[PDB]
This record gives C-alpha cells, structure tokens and sequence, in this order.
C-alpha cells in the first residue's frame, strides 16, 4: 500500500463505483484535477514540474 | 490554483483580443506588382517583398 491520491466516484447510495489513480499517467493526473471522468478537447492546466 | 487559473484566463483573453481585431480576413491575397494605381503610389503602406 502506497501513499498515493485517488479520486472516488460515489453513487446515489454511497457505493464506490469507480476510481482514478492520480499518479498513473498524465491523463489520470488531469481527471483528478478537473473533477471529471470525461474531459473535452483542448489544453487544460495541470500541476507544474 | 486560483492564482494559476486567474493568470491563465487573463493571458488567454489576450489572444482572443488579437484575433478579434486582426483576423477579419477570410483569404490571404497576394501583393500586386502594380502599385501606382492611377498615379496613387501605394509602396509605403504595402509590405516590401
Ligand atoms: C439505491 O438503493 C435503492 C434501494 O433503497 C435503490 O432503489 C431500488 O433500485 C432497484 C434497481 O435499481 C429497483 O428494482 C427497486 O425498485 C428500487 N427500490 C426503491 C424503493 O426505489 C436504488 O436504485 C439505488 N441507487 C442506485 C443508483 O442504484
Ligand atoms: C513611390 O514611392 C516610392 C517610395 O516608397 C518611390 O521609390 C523610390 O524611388 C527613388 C527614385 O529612384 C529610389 O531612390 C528609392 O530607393 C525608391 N524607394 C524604394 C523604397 O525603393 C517611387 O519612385 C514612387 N513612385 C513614383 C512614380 O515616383
């Protein structure tokens, strides 16, 4: 178990249905940032390096 | 986050302002060779190729 950050989607009854590892790849780092599972075409701002 | 999002929004609307003024042209047209149109000398306003 590693100290990483996940984003969790809860349903109408509080069941964790879906999750995103925020340190997996730059795509999943973006979904954690904007709070969405679906992200439109364009440039979005993410963390600095 | 608020800072980064604030400056990028201020910055992005500077590219919107520039296209709103200049980019009113649908097709790039060539520079004609004749510039003394009926005596009217247009060499100063046109670019020098
Ligand atoms: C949250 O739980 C409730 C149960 O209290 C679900 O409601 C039932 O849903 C099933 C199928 O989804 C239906 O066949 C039942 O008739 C429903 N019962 C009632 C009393 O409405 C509800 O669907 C759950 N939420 C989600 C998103 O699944
Ligand atoms: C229209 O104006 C241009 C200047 O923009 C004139 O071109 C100059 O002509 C003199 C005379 O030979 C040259 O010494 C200069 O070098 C020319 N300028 C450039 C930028 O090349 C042109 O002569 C004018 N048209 C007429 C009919 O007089």
């Amino acid at each position: 178990l590693k100290p990483t950050t996940f984003m969790l989607k809860y349903d109408e009854n509080g069941t964790i249905t879906d999750a995103v590892d925020c340190s997996q790849n730059p795509l999943a780092e973006l979904k954690c940032s904007v709070k969405s599972f679906e992200i439109d075409k364009g440039i979005y701002q993410t963390s600095n390096f | 986050t608020q800072l980064n999002r604030a400056l990028s929004g201020i910055a992005a609307e500077q590219d919107r302002n520039t296209r709103e003024v200049f980019a009113q042209v649908k097709q790039m047209y060539k520079t004609p060779t004749l510039k003394y149109f009926g005596g009217f000398n247009f060499s100063q306003i046109l670019p020098d190729p």
